[PDB]
């Protein structure tokens, strides 16, 4: 793992080091090769997980994480580029640092086998993404943004940190593979109830819930191109890799213990996918349709079953792909107008004819078009949420309209149309965000062909 | 190539060609044009291909794993015994799936063949099913997304206390 | 009133620099980043990282474990046994109370 | 910082000064504001 | 210039270093874990002459 | 094994071809349109072997291409099934495709993005086949989501009409309502049955597939148009005729029919599917039949004609009659996008006119589109030996020779008299009368494009049917042996249609003044299913997801309970502590408090 | 049978007596409507003509409607009995009733699987 | 379409547009053209009786009973021009009408094909730069004071002025382009 972080470290020497003109093109470049180094932990020719030390691991279910944190960084890089533009060179490289501990801390927190050094990273990755809202974001609602975004997190945390203490004074380790073979049922009492509780609801926060969601709008809507994809694709994937890795301890307290959760998420999937409908902003429309996504890993976590599992990894994998996309897409128009709404601009199929095939390809895998990843996650988690009730079908199918709706909705009313023709500022579209698309997109399509990577540990 | 032992094929009786018209065949005689013009190329492709194989041959071989205490024969908080033996359950576990893909196959496969007559003719492949379906379901099923060894234990303990309770009472 | 500059004008990027790229104002930075990120994103990760991955064998015992299949269900029909047995355990490794 | 308070919406107006005020704002003929 | 051409361009050394040390990092850490080699119920076997090791 | 499976396979390599040339450099020199109606052709004249062997032989394939991924237990594969529902319909697709293409590269010749309307009909050719040779679940959905996305974007051609896109997002909402049954079958079988392959869902026929069989009921109600989900497909006539002509007349409106014919063994054993199909069929045949009796617009006319037909193959289906309402299904697309291609001339001659009281004679000054029209329209109707006859003939037969819903059978009767009649009212106000469109004329219906595919689709009106019906194995038994004025009942019901029609309209060529009678208003309002609900159910859904959702919950409640009181109750007990006078005295009168309440504590708890 | 409005289906101003009225107070008032419209309309094309404009045309109308849907709301919310009410059936009404659903469904199940008499017979993978 | 609707509609023009729309419902009502003339003959013999009532009170009245009686047999699905609102063509070219300044961002290289043109349109956009304050200055010296504007636009009453906002009149697309 140390191969994968050291280059990550390095690559700050790098960025401050390099000349004012060079500092982009060289962090870019070695970012990718890291990406690229990250493909090894692919090589799993047993069932035999990879440890490396006490403290470094990847499972098949931290690898596809690790390895999506470790591309999505030279891409939030380029798209952080027309901004920054006209700031100074030392804020530049402050940005990068940011995105940069980032990436490191989020590798990390993947392949951390203890829950405490899971938790501290988990924490500090706060501070870069505060960060970076606060200072590059450009409206006045950037502060109360933060604000929730830290506080929600935190009250949610504390709670997780005074459960991991207790299981260490009560079991000697908080390892995760002594955890897993060291395991006893959990006497249903209302102090065990009070653990789980303490156990999951940072995690829900994070995810995040149906009624705990606010924060998360507000940031997306608040943050820079580069916070929003970040957050979208890997600081809620965090809450699942956090819930599917505690819930070993909880059995079977998660029985009957979620029944409120699934249910919210069920019906608040509904909620926000309605949202999504009569929503003025791009990005809160983005924002909404990921909770309503999220809603789903929610649940099938909840329930623990194996196609449960697989479905959420895969979901959790495409949605931060598609997501990325969709706010580099926006953020493409943002860049000319200088305007989140989505009445303003509503022709752009008559001057951009490519990058409308960007967002059609989102937006059918926004959406659950098959053969696509986004699609086989929804469908095993609907099988298993069948199985456990065969009731669920209706509030699942009733969710796939409103998406396709909604979905069809922003590319109609953003692209097809007629043309605003007083928006003379609505220059071509560049070379670097079209590779942008690109390399949001063609990933999805080399998943789509080999879907055995983003499985789990389950399959 | 492969096993018929484990994917039975049967001999495929065929019935002879009993023209009995003066009309031609429009698809022998494509046929023919179709082997010469295709299959013949494609085989001396092919015929060249295997010689260059045979030519810096190159061996691999099947991976045996020796039997190792399962848990059963592990002591509660030892971890390298249960970590032998977990480990042990899930290649288990993955052959017992593979197995059951490989009967679900077979079933496919004489299903299709049949055809209309698929009630006779194709239970065996049904029956089959059917019992390590019922296996599977005994020995695998209800644990959740961690399953384990220990998990699975528990299950048959529970079951055969279940059935021997069934025993002992009626005796 | 408090003193500020005023908000600036817009630009057309385009206007001076037609084969401009959207990287930097710096034509040759511009050409040379785009290179850099063509070449490590597409020809170099998308291809051989690909490739890597495509060639990597036994992906989770998959492989293995069908000619294991395949061994076993063999053994198994010619030696009369079944092909799964109800028990994964061999109840003599198990002790069950005594219970009274 | 493009549009003042002044020109954007708020609270319930209650005094007919605020309601042509309001209604002048948002480009409307008082009487049908 | 020869100067001007290495104040810059020298630092694509940085990264590649960073690679090299991780590696033999993780190489010192599977050297500490030896504990078991060639000492577990699977892949414990009779050792070859003139196989010194395993592996490292 | 070896020459079906190459052509199985060489004939999708060959519809890719073209899509994978339109991602290269090539598309700006060649002639792209030209290129895939060749393509097309070829596609055509492989699979034509296939069709040869399997009316030798009849044997069936399953053809397994590519593995792509095992989840525990359960296999996914690009499985095939090449039977004769899947090769038949890939042959007539294909013939019909072809026909489209050319007269595509006529009617659209003023389109400056032409090749890419062909590489989308390609598109969605491909989709199609997929979703008729697939022997797995997934697939089939692959292929339906494909269509109903190459809908959204062909009927959007034009995306500039507020209008259209109205119409794709229809389309697409109402399928997607019935993806809704699709997946509830899939999970319904990926749990009972651990595969969605049709060679292990079969072993399921003596168990009970109510709830998997409701929702392929609702899929097909959802893709053919039935009654509760038909508006959107004459809606679908915003789009330009060959799109009118491919997918929403013969190929993608026909994937719930085929699909319910894919799954007819498990049918066979359920009675309550066959008679809910029986009543939705006959329902919607009665309800478009007659909303198209005073429908001015060509091209709606068509269109009602089509979801007629479609509910009379859901009928056939409720009687346990798959292999009949196959067999309708590939002997109506040959007349059905004739008719549409015939209306596509006149309609580019009239200069984009489409409302028949603007068309007038149509013999005189066009007589080989109107006889092609005029064959279209009677193979529509019985008029015994062309392609028609030889499905609803037997359509008929079984309807009236069966325990069946009495309601069911009269009204699709009554169905197929309105369809003699608005086959009469096109033929009367567009082929008949007296000229009413502009002065100025401008026609030319000589260009090889324009007559060649016509005559071709011509020739399949008259003889598929024949050929088909001869070549194929003997599937049920047909009743044979019933009055005379049961199996001359197609003819006469028919025959009195036209009759009917002729007088009524040799009526309103008098000098009296019609009128809107009640009973009129609602066929040419579409039964006024469309102004109320498109009008009422998104009013409430997107009221309520402002008001109840947005708003309500997430702006103002949520908000006030967890955040903004948290932030209230602790200002405010900040307020409280930390608003002090500064005065030493009152510190130090604290401090006694503090002093006398810890002795106090003490002197309770220890003394 | 003569036209009755409804909400969605309106009434098409020619069966409305307010077009039909020659009032004077009336037309001053429509001529003060087609004032401010003229004078919103030529400041648009003043700037929609500008050869010296290189940015698109801000429209603030358009700022006050988003500003209104979505920031202007909690400060003009005070609760109330219809307000309080309303939010918590919406919030706690579609929860208690899939729950119901979910625990009797679930608890039926359990019980034929505990005591029998329920039937899974090929279900392998859930 | 190119002019603009005044603030109130006159009683002359409400009975000229009724007549207009009854005539075209009779058109669709009755489809052939001999029907349609007699019928027209008779509506217009129905309108011209009361064409000399000086009365206003029942001046109105007979036109608001007018309209309900158009409103009731009232063809439900009316001939609609292709090109026109409700019609099969109507915004069908919409999607080709590409505005002018999107050839600002044209590459040299797509220029060089087409010399001529571009030399003419900067031809053009001077002779906008320079008509620009000269038309401002005409639009803000000619605003009746009254209060109460038209939104109808002045003549170039000036020699060698060009007349105010043409620009976007001027330079509009064409209305079929391919
Ligand atoms: C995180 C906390 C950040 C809080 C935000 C502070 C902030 O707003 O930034 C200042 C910002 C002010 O902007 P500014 O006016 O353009 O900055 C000029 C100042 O004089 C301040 O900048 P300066 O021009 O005076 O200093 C020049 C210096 C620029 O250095 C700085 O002044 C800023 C350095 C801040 C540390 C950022 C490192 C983050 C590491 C994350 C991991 O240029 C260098 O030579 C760089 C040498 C390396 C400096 C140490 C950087 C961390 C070392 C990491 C290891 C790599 C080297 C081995 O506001
Ligand atoms: C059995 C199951 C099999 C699965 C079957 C899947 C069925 C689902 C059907 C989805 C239909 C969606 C659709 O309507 O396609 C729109 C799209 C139409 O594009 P368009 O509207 O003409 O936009 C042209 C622009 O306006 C301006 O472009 P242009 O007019 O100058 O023409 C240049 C040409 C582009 O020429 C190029 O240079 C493309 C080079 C791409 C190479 C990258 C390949 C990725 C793998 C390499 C590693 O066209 C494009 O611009 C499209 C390129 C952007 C999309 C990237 C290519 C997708 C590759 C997927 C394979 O269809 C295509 O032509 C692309 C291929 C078909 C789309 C399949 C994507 C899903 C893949 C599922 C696997
Ligand atoms: C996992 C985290 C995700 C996060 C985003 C990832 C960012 C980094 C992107 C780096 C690129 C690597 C992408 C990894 C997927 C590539 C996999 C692949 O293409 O190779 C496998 C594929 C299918 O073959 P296989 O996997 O062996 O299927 C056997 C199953 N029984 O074999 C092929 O199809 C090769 C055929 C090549 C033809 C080109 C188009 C298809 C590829
Ligand atoms: C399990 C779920 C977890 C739930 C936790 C959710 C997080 C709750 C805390 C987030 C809110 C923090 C405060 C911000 C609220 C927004 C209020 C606001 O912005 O307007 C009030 C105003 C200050 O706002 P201003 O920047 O001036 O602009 C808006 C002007 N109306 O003028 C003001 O009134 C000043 C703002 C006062 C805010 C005081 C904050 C108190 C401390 C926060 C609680 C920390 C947690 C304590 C542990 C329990």
């Amino acid at each position: 793992m140390l191969k994968i972080i050291l280059p990550s470290l390095m690559l700050l020497p790098l960025t401050w080091l390099s000349s004012p003109k060079k500092t982009w093109t060289n962090v870019t470049s070695y970012s990718f090769l890291i990406s690229l180094t990250s493909l090894t932990l692919l090589w799993q020719t047993d069932e035999n997980y990879k440890n490396f030390s006490n403290m470094f691991s990847s499972d098949p279910l931290s690898t596809p994480l690790i390895i999506l944190t470790a591309w999505l960084l030279p891409l939030m890089l380029m798209a952080s580029q027309n901004h920054l533009k006209k700031d100074n060179n030392v804020l530049q490289k402050l940005y990068i640092s940011m995105l940069i501990s980032l990436q490191i801390l989020l590798i990390m927190t993947f392949s951390a086998t203890e829950l405490i050094m899971f938790y501290i990273l988990f924490e500090a990755t706060l501070i870069p993404t505060l960060i970076i809202i606060t200072r590059w974001g450009n409206q006045t609602e950037r502060l109360n943004a933060g604000i929730y975004f830290l506080f929600y997190t935190l009250i949610g945390s504390i709670p997780l940190l005074i459960a991991l203490i207790l299981i260490q004074n009560h079991v000697g380790t908080l390892n995760l593979m002594i955890l897993s073979f060291t395991t006893h049922t959990l006497d249903a009492s209302w102090s065990n109830n009070l653990l789980w509780l303490a156990c999951m609801m940072a995690f829900l926060i994070k995810m995040p819930l149906y009624g705990v969601h606010l924060w998360l709008p507000k940031a997306h809507v608040e943050a820079p191109i580069a916070g929003s994809m970040i957050l979208a694709a890997i600081l809620l994937k965090l809450g699942s890799y956090g819930m599917i890795r505690i819930s070993i301890i909880l059995d079977p307290l998660t029985k009957y213990m979620a029944y409120p959760f699934i249910l919210l998420s069920l019906w608040g999937m509904i909620m926000t996918s309605s949202i999504c409908l009569r929503q003025t902003d791009l990005k809160s429309l983005i924002a909404y349709s990921s909770v309503s996504h999220m809603a789903l890993v929610i649940a099938s976590i909840m329930i623990q079953t194996p196609w449960s599992f697989m479905g959420a990894t895969m979901l959790m994998i495409a949605h931060g792909l598609t997501s990325s996309l969709l706010f580099c897409l926006a953020n493409s128009n943002y860049e000319r107008i200088h305007s989140r709404t989505m009445i303003m601009a509503r022709g752009l199929q008559m001057v951009f004819p490519l990058m409308a095939t960007w967002w059609l390809m989102a937006s059918l895998a926004n959406l659950a078009l098959p053969p696509s990843i986004n699609l086989m996650g929804e469908l095993f988690i609907t099988m298993s949420l069948f199985s456990w009730s065969n009731f669920t079908i209706i509030l699942m199918g009733i969710n796939i309209i409103i998406t396709g709706m909604y979905s069809m909705y922003m590319i109609i009313t953003t692209q097809r149309g007629k043309l605003t023709n007083h928006m003379i500022n609505l220059q071509p579209s560049h070379t670097r965000e079209l590779t942008l698309m690109a390399l949001h997109m063609i990933p999805l399509i080399l998943l789509t062909t080999s879907p055995k990577l983003i499985t789990g540990l389950t399959m | 190539s492969w096993d018929k032992d484990v994917y039975p094929e049967p001999p495929s009786r065929t019935p002879a060609p009993s023209p009995q018209t003066s009309l031609p065949n429009p698809i022998t005689y494509l046929t023919k044009a179709y082997d010469l013009v295709v299959d013949w190329p494609v085989t001396l492709v092919r015929e060249f291909i295997e010689r260059q194989h045979a030519k810096n041959r190159t061996y691999y071989y099947h991976r045996q794993y020796r039997r190792v205490p399962d848990i059963t024969e592990c002591k509660e908080g030892d971890v390298l015994c249960i970590y032998e033996a977990e480990m042990q359950w899930r290649r288990d576990f993955k052959v017992d799936q593979e197995i059951m893909n490989i009967i679900q196959e077979r079933l496919k496969a004489c299903q299709q063949r049949e055809g209309e007559n698929y009630q006779q003719n194709c239970a065996k492949e049904l029956e089959q099913f059917t019992k390590v379906t019922k296996a599977y379901q005994d020995r695998y099923l209800d644990l959740g997304a961690y399953y384990s060894a220990r998990k699975c234990l528990a299950k048959q303990k529970q079951r055969m206390l279940e059935e021997r309770k069934a025993a002992r009472q009626e005796a | 009133q408090w003193q500020e500059d005023p908000e600036p004008e817009d630009e057309n990027v385009y206007a001076k620099n037609p084969d401009f790229h959207g990287y930097d104002s710096d034509p040759v930075v511009d050409v040379w980043n785009m290179r850099a990120v063509f070449f490590f994103g597409f020809s170099i990760v998308l291809v051989f990282g690909t490739t890597f991955v495509a060639y990597v064998p036994d992906y989770r015992m998959q492989e293995w474990a069908r000619r294991e299949a395949e061994r076993l269900v063999k053994y198994r029909e010619v030696n009369g046994l079944p092909i799964m047995e109800s028990n994964y355990f061999d109840p003599s490794k198990i002790q069950l109370p005594e219970d009274d | 910082f493009h549009m003042t308070k002044d020109m954007l919406p708020g609270s319930y107006p209650r005094t007919p000064e605020e309601r042509a005020a309001a209604a002048k704002k948002y480009n409307m003929r008082v009487e049908d504001y | 210039t020869l100067f001007q051409l290495l104040r810059e361009h020298w630092v694509h050394i940085l990264v590649p270093a960073g690679f090299v040390f991780g590696c033999y990092l993780d190489r010192k850490d599977d050297e500490k874990l030896t504990a078991f080699r060639n000492k577990s119920m699977l892949f414990q076997r009779e050792l070859r002459p003139n196989e010194e090791v395993t592996w490292k | 094994m070896n020459i079906f499976t190459t052509s199985i396979l060489l004939i999708f390599i060959l519809l890719l071809s073209p899509i994978l040339i339109s991602m290269s450099n090539l598309i700006k020199h060649i002639n792209f349109p030209l290129y895939t109606t060749t393509s097309i052709k070829f596609s055509f004249i492989i699979s034509l072997l296939p069709l040869l062997m399997f009316f030798h032989n009849n044997m069936e394939y399953m053809i397994t291409t590519w593995h792509w991924v095992t989840m525990n237990s359960m296999e996914l594969k690009m499985s095939f099934k090449t039977d004769f529902f899947s090769i038949l319909f890939t042959s007539v697709a294909l013939f019909v495709t072809w026909s489209i293409m050319q007269f595509s590269s006529w009617y659209m010749h003023s389109d400056p993005n032409i090749n890419r309307f062909i590489k989308y009909l390609t598109l969605f050719l491909i989709t199609m086949l997929i979703l008729t040779s697939a022997n797995n679940m997934f697939q089939l959905f692959i292929g339906w989501e494909g269509v109903g996305i190459m809908s959204f974007l062909l009927i959007g051609w034009w995306y500039g009409r507020t209008d259209a896109n109205t119409a794709a997002l229809q389309a697409i909402l109402y399928n997607r309502i019935g993806d809704i049954g699709f997946i509830l079958a899939m999970v319904w079988f990926s749990l009972n049955m651990n595969s969605w392959e049709l060679q292990q869902i079969m072993f399921s026929n003596n168990n009970d597939n109510l709830i998997p069989l409701m929702g392929l009921l609702i899929a097909a109600t959802g893709k053919s148009a039935q009654f509760g989900l038909h508006p959107w497909l004459p809606s679908a006539m915003e789009g330009p005729t060959p799109v009118s002509a491919l997918l929403h007349s013969s190929t993608m409106v026909v994937a719930g029919i085929f699909l319910l014919v894919r799954f007819h063994p498990l049918t066979t054993n359920n009675n309550f599917i066959l008679t809910t199909m029986l009543c939705l069929g006959a329902l919607t045949t009665l309800f478009t039949a007659i909303c198209a009796l005073t429908q001015n617009d060509i091209k709606k006319i068509i269109a009602f004609s089509t979801s007629s037909q479609l509910g009379l193959m859901m009928v056939t289906l409720g009687m346990n009659q798959p292999h009949l309402a196959f067999l309708h299904i590939c002997t109506h697309a040959f007349f059905k996008a004739m008719l549409f291609m015939c209306s596509g001339s006149i309609i580019h001659s009239l200069a984009d006119e489409q409302d028949i009281r603007k068309m007038g004679n149509i013999t005189k000054i066009m007589p080989f589109t109107s006889s092609c029209l005029v064959i279209g329209s009677l193979a529509l109707t019985g008029m015994p030996f062309l392609t028609g006859f030889y499905s609803k003939d037997l359509i008929i037969e079984a309807i009236n020779t069966c325990n069946t819903n009495a309601w069911a059978l009269l009204i699709t009767l009554i169905a197929t008299s309105m369809t003699a009649m608005y086959s009469m009212r096109i033929i009367y106000f567009v082929t008949m009368t007296k000229p009413r469109f502009p002065p100025l004329i401008s026609i030319n219906e000589n260009d090889p494009d324009l007559m060649n595919p016509i005559k071709r689709l011509a020739f399949g009106s008259i003889f598929a049917g024949f050929v088909i019906s001869y070549n194929i194995p003997p599937t049920s038994i047909p009743v044979l042996t019933m009055p005379w004025f049961l199996k001359t009942t197609a003819l006469i019901i028919s025959v009195l249609g036209f009759l009917i029609a002729l007088e009524l309209n040799n009526l309103t060529m008098k000098l009296s003044m019609n009128k809107a009678n009640p009973y009129s208003s609602f066929s040419t309002l579409l039964g006024f299913f469309p102004s109320i609900i498109h009008r009422i159910t998104p009013m409430k859904s997107l009221n309520l997801s402002l008001k109840t959702s947005l708003t309500l919950l997430d702006l103002i409640w949520l908000e006030k309970t967890i955040p903004k009181s948290t932030s209230t109750l602790h200002t405010n007990m900040t307020t409280l502590t930390t608003n002090q006078k500064g005065l030493i005295k009152l510190y130090f009168m604290s401090f006694l408090i503090n002093i006398i309440l810890i002795i106090i504590l003490y002197s309770i708890n220890l003394e | 049978s003569k036209y009755k409005p409804a909400p969605l289906a309106t009434l098409p101003s020619t069966l409305d007596p307010a077009e039909y009225d020659v009032s004077p107070e009336t037309r001053r008032a429509q001529v003060e409507r087609l004032s401010i419209r003229a004078r919103l309309k030529r400041e648009y094309l003043l700037q929609y003509n500008d050869p010296k404009r290189v940015s698109h045309i801000e429209d603030p109308a358009l700022i006050r409607w988003t500003y209104a849907r979505s920031a202007n709301i909690y400060p003009n919310f005070r609760p109330t009995p219809k307000n309080s009410l309303l939010g918590a059936v919406a919030g706690f009404g579609p929860l208690i009733f899939w729950y119901y659903v979910f625990k009797t469904d679930r608890d039926r199940k359990e019980r034929l699987i505990q005591e029998g008499k329920l039937d899974r017979k090929f279900n392998i993978s859930y | 379409a190119f002019c603009a609707p005044p603030a109130y509609l006159t009683h002359q023009q409400k009975v000229l547009r009724l007549y207009k729309r009854a005539l075209r419902h009779l058109e669709s009502w009755c489809i052939h053209r001999d029907k349609y003339r007699y019928f027209a003959c008779l509506m217009r013999a129905r309108f011209e009786e009361h064409k000399n009532e000086k009365d206003m009170m029942r001046a109105t009245q007979l036109l608001r009973e007018a309209e309900e009686e158009f409103w009731q047999n009232q063809h439900p699905q009316p001939y609609i021009f292709p090109d026109s609102p409700g019609g099969t063509s109507f915004e069908r070219y919409e999607c080709y009408k590409v505005p002018e300044w999107c050839l600002d961002y044209w590459h040299p290289s797509e220029k060089a094909m087409y010399p001529d043109y571009f030399s003419k349109r900067e031809q053009w956009k001077k002779l906008r730069m320079e008509s620009w304050d000269r038309e401002v200055k005409q639009l803000q010296e000619e605003t009746s004071p009254d209060g109460i504007m038209t939104e109808a636009l002045p003549p170039a009453r000036r020699e060698g002025d060009l007349p105010p906002l043409w620009w976007h009149i001027v330079t509009r697309p064409r209305e079929r382009p391919t």
